[PDB]
């Protein structure tokens, strides 16, 4: 057996990305909510501007 | 004061589109070709008789070919086998024969001809080292291909002087696997040209140069169907 | 991920007849097609069989032509080898590996270095 | 119904034509050296089958039609340079196919759209100086019946006979004879590659890709022939003797002979674009 | 001995699950069903960028939001003003197969990159106004997908030969190396603050690395099929991925799972590029069916189709202020949507 | 008197 030389590499890194703190879905997606609902009164791609601002016509 | 900015990038914008179209007739006087070789198979031999990436000139009849030896890169294909979608020609080189060889190039061939982007793509088919086969018939394969023994070889046989019986009919046997594949898979958008090379033969580069006329001129008679 | 597990190697005599099983979660077992290929000591990765993704189109190697056989269910997404009147030619690891998309005809899963979608396999020895 | 039919000839030629031309001037994709010419293929045929039209029919039929010196002379000058831009339109679309099926290397080098314009230009200027004489296209007043005495009767004349003679020798030569034969040599040479090639193997799409073809061009080299040869063998008639011609091919029989010259026209755009795989390509974008 | 280290991994897999799984504690859909949705959402064709032969693989907008670069397969890097639809430079590539260009953030490079293994590095700003090469980073032993400006003397670069790197352009040399990925390595996009990148390799696993120490952070999987393209949401504590299973799916750098899944029935085809809106409310995905679509994020609803490529569309992109969506095909028409 | 057949 040669390759187990990067086999037994794998499990620590399983557990070297295992202790972290996973926060809980319900505050991510309130976050992220929270972002898409107060940047969207400056999105020209979901409310279009007035086309004189548009620098393309 | 902007005008004389803006006249400044027309200028630019000019002499750029000057070179962009001498650019653009040396790049259509200029057909590209994908050389694809397996692992026991030629493909530096199909290059003798003419970094990631390989690149040999051709000057044949006034006419500027481009073949990419496609060197040093990885092994799994399926993402850089996307971008010779739009070569003339895949030159496929193929052994003719301690693993099995022969069921993988033919596995390669069936992956590349059906692929979504090489659909149009044509194939230029090599069988090299038939000198390899001529030694070792003559001094097997049924047990890799059975059907080599209810197998007898075609009325459209063209027999070199010197080649056993057997080892041309092994030779149009692995010719016809390959088209079984070529013809069966496809839908009449391209086509895959067998040509049993010898270990060393200049003619070759005419056996190329001739069957692109055909991947080209087949492609200008798109335009004129209907229906 | 992608989970393609195997079951049923081992050792037996010359003339044997194995079934080896693999279960494939994960994914959607309805829309890729399904490979087996071996591994012998001394030798490369070589190509056995395939089936497609409603199973009509199955293929095999020059060796194994009417001798294996192979099969797959939806219901379960299991993809079987029934292995018949074996010889001491199929001393090999046999892998259940996947093709690399849906919808799609031909696969690139054969390679040497580590193919992604390819199990861990079986070993069967005659 | 000679009538009806009159009318029809000219309905069904442009609506198909002006169908044609706004789908590929519309299309951006169309820009190619290979539509162009189709383009200004449509082009002259829509002038064609505008110009010589009932414009030449209400004549032929009542024997009185009511334009001048200036009139006369445009008119017969530009439903005659439409003619000879589609003769010549039709020479350049067979000595293309030709360098695209026959020289499929060497071909796109110059199949670039600055040749293509480049021929075009050359092709519309040579029109225009080959069919030059409208001064010599002319109307003649006397009269032509017995009510309405006061009739007009067009016609080019040059007044000298030799002249007269010499000059529908050129253009029967030169706009029937040098077209003819090249056009053919081309279209047989085209033929005679696709025809062996077909042979070679004697991809069942190809082959039968390749035969309607063969059978295509034929069929647009016979009818070049039959609905160009008429009027030139009666311009070479005119030519030679105009007695005895003048009085068989008087009101009649000219108008068949004509008649047999405007489907030519209606033929073009329902045979070369019409009745290819590019009028889907168009249609999914008129819609 | 091995068997040990097998179940090792699988007891630590199995627990990561079991994490996975008690964080999960409603779903993105659930707490967005009040939200007030937008509709369809049109867009529009303004400038056509015609002057490619090949067919173009990759562009980049400029920080200044106003021009643009593409490499395409004839051996061209086009520098276009995407204002008045100038070309501005034409660098003649020394190969011509590359598969992805970048342009920097302080607009004073450009790098490209392909089948030679190497990423190639042009001086825009230079005495001459004929812009020559100024550093070839070689080492790479697979092709370049993706490579990404940090500033003008970091580069992160991804390769064929499975490892990421990050390389000094001063001196040449590879400062740091990022191994853990299988497959190899489809697409990166360096985090807003550039402290974190992300990549995707053809596993249908993508990797969140941080790069001040070159060290595997954390190791996202869902999909099913090839990872093709990486975008960041705006914030930077979440990011998406197109796969070749005709899916994206929405992933949280902190909850450590995916987070949410986009897909329609009839779409079979590969997701060739994605990326985000100004806000992040819109997912911009490019499909293989010769036409983008435009995804609410929040409500996996198609919030619209953007049509007018007949060829391959092979990649996308948002200016840095949200004014318009640039897209390069493989039809070599760049466009732009309004 | 109408001979005339004009031209093409």
């Amino acid at each position: 057996t040669a390759s187990i030389a990067q086999a037994r590499k794998l499990v620590e890194q399983l557990k070297m990305e295992a202790n972290i703190d996973r926060i809980k879905v319900s505050k991510a997606a309130a976050d992220l909510m929270a972002y898409c609902e107060a940047h969207a009164k400056e999105d020209p791609l979901l409310t279009p501007v007035p086309a004189s601002e548009n620098p393309f016509r | 004061d902007q005008r004389n900015e803006e006249k400044a990038q027309r200028e630019a914008n000019k002499k750029i589109e000057k070179q962009l179209q001498k650019d653009k007739q040396v790049y259509r006087a200029t057909h590209r070709l994908l050389l694809l070789g397996a692992g026991e198979s030629g493909k530096n031999t199909i290059v003798k008789q003419m970094s990631g990436i390989f690149e040999t000139k051709f000057q044949v009849d006034k006419v500027n070919f481009h073949m990419f030896d496609v060197g040093a890169q990885r092994d799994e294909r399926r993402k850089w086998i996307q971008c010779f979608n739009d070569v003339t020609a895949i030159i496929f080189v193929v052994a003719s024969s301690q693993t099995n060889r022969l069921q993988a190039a033919l596995k390669l061939f069936d992956s590349i001809w059906n692929n979504k982007w090489l659909r149009d793509t044509s194939v230029i088919l090599f069988l090299n080292k038939q000198d390899l086969l001529a030694e070792k018939v003559l001094a097997k394969i049924e047990d890799y291909f059975p059907e080599f023994a209810r197998y007898t070889t075609p009325e459209d046989a063209t027999p070199e002087p010197g080649e056993d019986p057997r080892v041309t009919r092994a030779k149009y046997f692995i010719r016809d696997e390959f088209l079984r594949i070529s013809t069966a898979s496809g839908d009449g958008r391209h086509y895959c040209y067998p040509h049993f090379t010898c270990a060393v033969d200049t003619e070759n580069i005419r056996r190329v140069f001739n069957d692109c006329r055909d991947i080209i001129q087949r492609m200008h008679l798109r335009q004129y169907e209907l229906l | 991920q992608v989970q393609l597990q195997e079951s049923g190697g081992g050792l037996v005599q010359p003339g044997g007849s194995l079934r080896l099983s693999c279960a494939a979660s994960g994914f959607t077992f309805s829309n890729y097609k399904m490979n087996w290929v071996r591994q012998a000591p001394g030798k490369g990765l070589e190509w056995v069989s395939d089936i497609s993704q409603s199973g009509a189109s199955i293929s095999y190697t020059g060796s194994v032509k009417g001798r294996f056989t192979i099969s797959r269910d939806n219901a379960k997404n299991t993809l079987y080898l029934q292995m018949n009147s074996l010889k001491p030619e199929d001393t090999a690891v046999y892998y259940c590996a996947r093709c690399p998309a849906p919808f799609t005809r031909d696969c690139f899963d054969v390679t040497s270095t580590t193919y992604a979608y390819r199990g861990q396999g079986t070993q069967v020895t005659v | 119904v000679q009538i009806l039919l009159y009318s029809l000839i000219f309905l069904l030629s442009v609506l198909g034509n002006t169908l044609v031309i706004t789908v590929l001037i519309r299309n951006k994709r169309m820009r190619t050296v290979t539509n162009i010419f189709l383009l200004s293929l449509a082009v002259s045929d829509l002038m064609l089958c505008l110009f010589c039209m009932p414009f030449n029919l209400i004549p032929n039929l009542l024997k009185d039609f009511i334009f001048g010196s200036a009139v006369c002379k445009t008119t017969t000058y530009f439903m005659g340079t439409s003619v000879s831009v589609s003769t010549f339109n039709l020479v350049a679309i067979s000595l293309e196919r030709y360098g695209a099926i026959c020289k499929p290397l060497q071909s796109r080098v110059w199949q670039t759209k600055s040749h293509a314009l480049k021929v075009i230009a050359a092709t519309w200027c040579l029109s225009f100086t080959i069919m030059t004489p409208y001064p010599i296209y002319s109307n003649l007043v006397p009269f032509t019946k017995n009510n309405n005495q006061t009739a007009n009767m067009c016609r080019f004349l040059l007044p000298n006979d030799v002249m007269q003679q010499s000059w529908h020798t050129f253009l029967l030569l030169i706009l029937f004879l040098i077209p003819g034969i090249v056009m053919m040599v081309a279209y047989g040479l085209i033929s005679l590659e696709l025809y062996q090639g077909i042979k070679f193997e004697a991809s069942a799409a190809n082959l039968m890709a390749k035969k309607r073809v063969i059978r295509m061009l034929i069929v647009i080299v016979v009818l070049f022939f039959l609905c160009w040869m008429p009027i030139f063998s009666a311009n070479a008639w005119r030519a030679y003797d105009t007695a005895s011609a003048e009085r068989r091919l008087s009101g009649t029989p000219i108008s068949f002979i004509l008649l047999l010259s405007y489907t030519s026209s209606c033929v073009n755009p329902i045979i070369y674009c019409f009745m290819n795989k590019r009028f889907r390509l168009g249609f999914m974008a008129t819609f | 001995e091995l068997d040990q280290l097998r179940q090792e991994a699988e007891q630590l897999k199995n627990q990561i699950r079991d994490a996975r799984k008690a964080c999960a504690d409603a779903t993105l859909s659930q707490i967005t069903n009040n939200i007030d949705p937008v509709g369809r959402i049109q867009m529009r064709t303004r400038r056509t960028l015609r002057g490619h032969l090949a067919k173009i693989y990759a562009m980049h907008w400029g920080t200044d939001s106003r021009l643009l670069v593409s490499a395409s397969q004839d051996g061209k890097l086009i520098i276009w003003d995407s204002y008045t639809t100038n070309k501005v430079h034409a660098i003649p590539l020394r190969s011509s197969w590359v598969m992805t260009c970048a342009y920097a953030p302080s607009g004073n490079y450009v790098a490209c990159g392909g089948l030679d293994n190497i990423c190639s590095i042009y001086n825009l700003k230079t005495r001459e106004g004929n812009v020559r090469v100024s550093r070839e980073l070689a080492g790479h032993t697979g092709y370049l997908s993706c490579c990404r400006f940090l500033d003008d003397n970091q580069i992160v670069t991804s390769s064929g030969d499975t490892t990421c790197a990050l390389w000094d352009i001063e001196t040449g040399q590879q400062t740091t190396t990022f191994t853990g990925h299988t497959g190899d390595v489809m697409s990166l996009s360096l985090a807003p603050d550039t402290r974190l990148f992300v990549s995707g390799a053809c596993d249908a696993s993508a990797k969140l690395w941080d790069v001040r120490e070159g060290m595997c952070r954390q190791t996202f999987t869902g999909h099913e099929s090839d990872i093709n393209a990486i975008c960041f949401f705006p914030n930077g504590n979440a990011f998406a991925t197109g796969s070749d299973d005709a899916t994206c799916r929405l992933f949280d750098l902190r909850a450590d799972q995916e987070l949410m899944t986009y897909s329609h029935d009839n779409i079979i085809c590969g997701i060739t590029s994605v990326s985000f809106s100004k806000s992040g409310r819109l997912l911009l995905a490019g499909y293989d069916d010769f036409n983008c679509n435009v995804w609410d994020a929040l409500k996996a609803d198609r919030a619209g189709v953007l049509a007018g490529h007949d060829n391959r569309v092979s990649c996308l992109g948002v200016t840095d202020d949200g004014m318009a969506v640039a897209t390069g095909s493989w039809d070599s028409f760049l466009k732009i949507w309004n | 008197d109408y001979m005339g057949w004009m031209d093409f």
